[PDB]
């Protein structure tokens, strides 16, 4: 959606336990839909207040250590759970496995509203971190960062340039500080592509399958492997409706009663974990929400990717 | 039936050590034990290309830009200094002796019948050919390979030592003994008695070996060379390496025991190139030939083959040729 | 009753023959993907003096360096061997489902 | 681009280590590269080592980085006489000019 | 069908020695045999860029900026000491003989064609234009190769040394004796026909080769140059190491092989350059162009393969080119 004025960087926050279990068919790094509604939570606690609108996520993950084991004699891995309380009879809980994983990300918020003139810009850069600091990024704790060398701080980047040179120097000043890291962008077009490369090669393929395609690593006949453009992992880039829309007061067990629930169901699109300064322009690469309500197809994407 | 037998692994005899080359003057010869030792050191070359190009590398723009950009190396080096014209090259070689006898060796009949084939050539004709050939090729210097072969003056005085002493010491000019003929002499029968009843067992021969050559002051000489490691850049390349036991160039061992193995005048070949070293399938590796080869029958394989297995003794010259192989030791034996 | 060749069915993921001009020289991909460019962690190893290349000899042809490859694996790592041939007796009994 | 994107990823990472290694006295230890693998030896000499890399703005790494990246290629000279090799040379240089102009401005 | 050798090694003949610079005063050359060395030392060097700039760097402050971080060097130098005038050169060279022998080579038949050709070659022609130009460089001192440029007086004494001592003394004027006509001299005779019957095979020659340049009191001298590491930091960068054996400067022996082997004269360029190293492919390294490229018939390979295997005999002069490269050395063949 709409440009971001600035170009706010939270520093390289450390989530303790993150959700590893991405989707029903992924694992890995957490969902895009986590950052998004972190930066929507963000808006909602504490962008209401600066009058500004804090729109747009851009993920780097400097740092990941997810919690898994690779079992003896098993080529693939498992998860390393927590050890639940007791019932109320004293025998052990169902164990429902969650995947629990040690990240270090960074994120870029794009800012934009009237607020950046009435404030400083370190004042809302320190309000939005101190505020973030007392939340949580995928369902594990924002470690805040206590009697180590120098606590990273933030750093608003105003995008609004006087010239081309200086905006491009303030982007790579800003690439530089978000730099061992690795961005995560949005990767669809490259997805419906392969599918119609897929199709020219056999007919009736579904996108499912492209997608499998871009995750596999082929092995082909002359042996050599089918090398890949970039890393191409896959996302879930949003939910897709079920049910039709049901009214706030008329669904059973809802998170509240004012709000319209309606049943959806992942939407897996494909990813491309890149490094920052590929992307030459920083305001690109943040991730928004798209709704559409009217057909379902809750999604989050970057667009203004390529 | 007496197959051969699958393993049969001779321990050498004739062992020399690293030969030491160290440099001095001519008529201080006799004062050579505290003479400096010729050191290896560096030297930074750097040619144009001399090598045949491939008919693609012969475009005149493309040679004149190939000869622009030039491979500039360091090399190892050893010269004798500006005030020593003698190289003195010491080794010491030892005649161990019993060698028909073999290290590992599976079919016991092979080598009761082996054994019984050697004690049969000791009694009808004793290692006297073999070491008169030996004792020639420590006389003339053979073992100064590159550096014999422009010398004015070679001189090898050898001395068998006893419990620890000097027990008999000879002197020869090894110019006027040549590389290629082995001649009848009365101090090199002495020597060939010697080896030969070290190599009959019956007496512990432990020679020093030391040769003298008028080569020129400053003049290289050629210690024998190593192989490189080729890891980084290519002007800091180190092209040549040279053997060095402690900060004093040397010669390998075995060049010098291939160097004294050169008796072989017995190949079908012509006798106009001279002896080669005894080896089977007898082969220099400069010229790139293989004499004995096996298609005639005449390698170390078929001739000692039949001389064991089948009693198909060869002539005196070609079971001379056996025998210096026995002596030579290698791991003859299939899989 | 799970044959050998089955189980070099699975193993032979874990390999890598990477082209060279003398001929093709085995490696050892750790992470069983026979040396892929992003996902694959392959076994460099140190030799005598300044050798960081793959474990293996350089062969003349494709089938024999990764018969020395499947061999030092049978040999050495029985860890990839188990799996394998874990991965051989889900392949057997998947045939037998469907 | 990924071989140059994991030097700049190898130099960012590299930095977590301590302000002061280049410090540790040695004799060889590559002190073209150490001016870019440590920018933070600038903290503690103020004026002794901070102004040796702003002045010089030390760059000429991905000339070094070429050189290295050319033992990649096969010496063969059918790929040397062609085009190949004037192509290769092309966008070998116009990823260095992006990797060095990235070293360029390391200063900001 | 007599294809050509893989392989070809041919031992360098006319191996000198390192040069060893020494200095002291001229009119007591002839006690010129305690002369003291000429030592490398160091000294500081700090430039500005003189370098041409590639017009991204030709912004004035810019250029400014790259002056005011002027470059700091450490180089080696070797001068004459303030008391001495006279550069002394002293090597050693010996004529070895043997030319067209092979040290290496595959093909046995084309080893015996081209050992008859060269065995031609001596009998219509032996070497004697070729020991008259090896002669001329000896007696024209171009193993001084800077040192000699701008010197007042140059003068070579060469001594025939046999035994343990000069058998024949030579004293050559350098100057009158030009670096680039090849004429005829009643001593440089005498001297041509020692080192043709050093080529030949004919006699043990050895040289010592002693020359001595009026440079100046106290000047630079011009050793040969190594090459470095280039491990360490931007001010003691050690941009420049010259060469010295112990403490003692030195021209390299290829250096002085090079000036020794400057007896080209017949390549189908122009000869108002002069001679030329006798290369394969005669190249110049200073000129960064090879004359004798193989396009045109007259590179060293395709000369000795017209008169080898399909038996066309060069030219005269081409033939003496060819069999002075023979004399050079070198690794030929292919792959």
């Amino acid at each position: 959606v709409t440009d971001p004025e600035a170009l706010l960087l939270l520093p390289r926050l450390s989530i303790q336990n993150a959700n590893a279990i991405s989707s029903p068919l992924t694992w890995g790094f957490p969902s895009p839909g986590a950052f998004t509604g972190f930066v929507h939570a963000l808006q909602r606690r504490v962008g209401i207040s600066l009058d500004i609108e804090l729109d747009g996520v851009g993920i780097v993950c400097h740092r990941f250590e997810a919690q898994i084991s690779q079992p003896a004699g098993k080529r693939t891995k498992v998860f390393n759970l927590t050890r639940n309380p007791l019932n109320r009879d004293g025998s052990t809980a169902a164990i429902v496995e969650e995947g629990r994983a040690h990240l270090e990300v960074s994120l870029l918020l794009g800012v934009h509203g009237d607020g950046l003139d009435d404030h400083p810009a370190q004042e809302i850069a320190r309000q939005v971190q101190e505020q973030a600091g007392a939340m949580r990024l995928a369902g594990g704790s924002i470690l805040p960062w206590c009697n180590e060398r120098f606590p990273a701080p933030n750093a608003e980047l105003l995008m609004l340039g006087g010239s081309d040179e200086q905006r491009r120097k303030n982007q790579r000043r800003l690439t530089r500080r978000l730099l061992p890291g690795f961005a995560l962008v949005s990767r669809e077009a490259l997805l419906q592509q392969h599918l119609e490369t897929l199709r020219t090669t056999l007919p009736e393929a579904t996108t499912l399958d492209a997608l499998l395609d871009l995750c596999r690593i082929n092995f082909e006949p002359p042996w050599q492997v089918r090398d890949k453009p970039g890393w191409l992992v896959p996302i879930p880039a949003g939910y897709n409706a079920l049910s039709p829309l049901y009214l706030p007061g008329e669904v059973r067990n809802a998170r509240d009663r004012e709000t319209p629930l309606r049943f959806v169901e992942n939407l897996f699109g494909l990813g491309e974990w890149l490094s920052p300064h590929r992307v030459a322009a920083l305001s690109d690469l943040l991730w928004y929400h798209h709704a559409e309500p009217d057909k379902g197809l809750y999604r989050w994407s970057t667009p203004r990717f390529v | 039936i007496l197959s051969t037998a699958s393993v049969l692994a001779f321990e050498r005899k004739l062992d020399p050590s690293d030969a030491l080359m160290s440099a001095g003057a001519w008529a201080q010869r006799d004062a050579s034990q505290e003479w400096p030792a010729v050191t290896v050191r560096e030297k930074s070359v750097r040619g144009t290309i001399s090598n045949r190009l491939k008919t693609k590398d012969r475009d005149p723009a493309k040679l004149d830009a190939s000869i622009q950009s030039p491979n500039l190396q360091t090399v190892d080096v050893a010269n004798l200094p500006s005030d020593a014209d003698t190289l003195k090259v010491r080794f010491t070689l030892r005649v161990l002796g019993g060698a028909g006898t073999p290290s590992a060796c599976n079919d016991a009949a092979y080598r009761d019948k082996l054994l019984q084939t050697v004690a049969t050539y000791v009694n009808d004709q004793g290692f006297a050919e073999l070491a008169r050939r030996y004792a020639h090729n420590l006389a003339n210097a053979r073992f100064l390979w590159r550096n014999r072969v422009g010398a004015e003056a070679v001189e090898v005085r050898i001395n068998h030592i006893r419990q620890g002493e000097v027990a008999r010491a000879w002197r020869f000019d090894a110019l006027a003994i040549g590389l290629r003929d082995f001649k009848a002499d009365a101090e090199l029968d002495a020597l060939a008695e010697l080896i030969a009843s070290g190599l009959s067992g019956s007496g512990h021969v432990l020679l020093e070996v030391v040769a003298f050559a008028r080569i020129g002051d400053g003049q290289e000489v050629f210690p024998s060379q190593e192989l490189i490691l080729d890891k980084g850049d290519k002007k800091g390349q180190k092209s040549k390496t040279l053997y060095s036991v402690r900060d004093a160039a040397a010669i390998h061992s075995q060049k010098i025991g291939n160097a004294l193995r050169t008796i072989d005048t017995w190949y079908p070949d012509e006798d106009g190139l001279g002896p080669i070293a005894v080896e089977p399938y007898g082969s220099v590796t400069s010229q790139g030939k293989a004499y004995r080869q096996p298609k005639q029958k005449l390698d170390f394989y078929t001739l000692l083959d039949n001389w064991v297995l089948r009693d198909e003794a060869p002539a005196v010259e070609q079971q001379h040729y056996v025998i210096a192989n026995l002596i030579r030791g290698g791991v003859f034996g299939e899989a | 009753t799970i044959s050998k060749t089955d189980i070099d069915c699975y193993l032979q993921t874990y390999v890598v023959i990477d082209p060279v001009s003398n001929g093709w020289q085995w490696g050892i991909d750790e992470n069983g993907v026979g040396g892929a460019l992003h996902h694959g962690r392959v076994e460099m190893v140190e030799g005598e003096n300044g050798y960081f290349g793959l474990r293996g000899a350089t062969h003349p042809t494709e089938k024999e360096a990764m018969a020395a490859a499947l061999g030092y694996l049978w040999k050495c790592r029985q860890d990839l061997v188990a799996i394998a041939r874990n991965d051989a007796i889900e392949a057997e009994k998947y045939r037998a489902k469907a | 681009a990924q071989i140059c994107d994991e030097a700049l990823q190898y130099a960012a990472r590299l930095r977590e280590l301590e302000p002061g290694w280049s410090a540790t006295p040695g004799c060889q230890l590559h002190d073209a590269e150490q001016l870019w693998l440590d920018p933070l030896r600038a903290q503690t000499d103020e004026t002794f080592l901070q102004r040796r890399l702003r002045g010089d703005w030390p760059a000429e790494v991905g000339n070094r980085f070429a050189n290295w990246l050319n033992r990649a290629v096969s010496s063969d000279s059918q790929i040397l006489g062609s085009p190949e090799a004037a192509q290769w040379s092309q966008e070998l240089s116009k990823e260095l000019t992006m990797f060095k102009e990235i070293l360029e401005d390391e200063r900001d």
